């Protein structure tokens, strides 16, 4: 999808994630001196010890389309999930005026990969010019911090090894 | 070839029983016609696979 | 239920999953909480679990509901068990076998 557009405008929208601690991250990726997360999602983790329904709403009045990336967090045990968040069974729906998906989090252990052992699904959601774009979510939810124009071209992707002279 | 027309209702409406296609009671055809202009005024639903069941 | 098939063709069901908007429309719909529909036959097994989420306001409502077929063969018999969340089919198509298809267009007919 991205490669039949070639762009990687993220124009950073508005989001309004409330009673919700923010910029979460680990120790192994790292950015720096200090550590780091990523830098086009925002992992939620719990505010404190209370972790309310999430509600947004994501208008679009443009004249192009929107590519939306959100992320479903699947911890390695149970422990992980009731460190991270306050409800131990968790649900991440994102629909949309014509479009409903549902991904439900999956505890379960992973094989070690650089150092850690837990992984993270990735489901997108592509916005309508005229729809509205409404995550609600209980638990392991990864919120995106904007979006992509949706260009259309005669652009694509290519595996290669050689160098570029 | 017996074409019909789906002014009021698409070919998911009339399956599921939207009250705008009254009138296509037991009706059988050879290509069913969709409109662009056609719409919902019913409870709304979601078809995953939609080329799935219309085929 | 049991829906036997005696017949020479092919049946074709339509059944829904209402999925509400919050946890008080499926208390006020359903006593159980947490349903889960199961349309099974004896060659194929489908479960769909409803989805409690937010839905954008669509022709007044902040609801829909999921759509998934099951096709039974002549010889199968289908059996609709659910403990929430059902839409139960009050008929079903004959599936027969022909040259027509579908076209979307916006042409009137003469």
């Amino acid at each position: 999808l991205v490669a039949s557009s070639g762009t990687l405008e993220f124009i950073t929208e508005g989001f309004t994630w409330t009673g919700v601690t923010q910029n979460g991250g680990s120790n192994a990726c790292k950015r720096g001196p200090g550590s780091g997360f990523f830098s086009r999602l925002n992992w939620l983790t719990k505010s404190g010890s209370t972790y309310p329904v999430l509600n947004v709403t994501m208008p679009n009045n443009d004249n192009f389309d929107k590519l939306y990336i959100w992320g479903v967090h699947h911890p390695s045990t149970n422990q992980e999930q009731t460190s991270l968040y306050v409800q131990a069974s968790g649900r991440v729906t994102v629909s949309t005026r014509r479009s409903q998906q549902t991904i439900i989090p999956n505890i379960g252990s992973r094989p070690w990969v650089r150092g850690l052992s837990s992984r993270i699904s990735i489901y997108w959601t592509i916005v309508k010019p005229g729809d509205v774009l409404v995550i609600n979510s209980n638990g392991n939810l990864i919120a995106p911090r904007g979006y992509f124009k949706m260009r259309t071209g005669k652009s694509s992707i290519m595996r290669s090894d050689a160098p570029i002279d | 070839h017996r074409i019909l027309d789906g002014i009021d209702c698409t070919l998911i409406d009339a399956l599921l029983g939207d009250p705008h296609c009254d009138v296509f009671q037991n009706e059988t055809w050879d290509l069913f016609v969709e409109r662009s202009k056609a719409f919902s005024n019913c409870y709304p639903y979601d078809v995953p696979d939609y080329a799935s069941l219309r085929s």
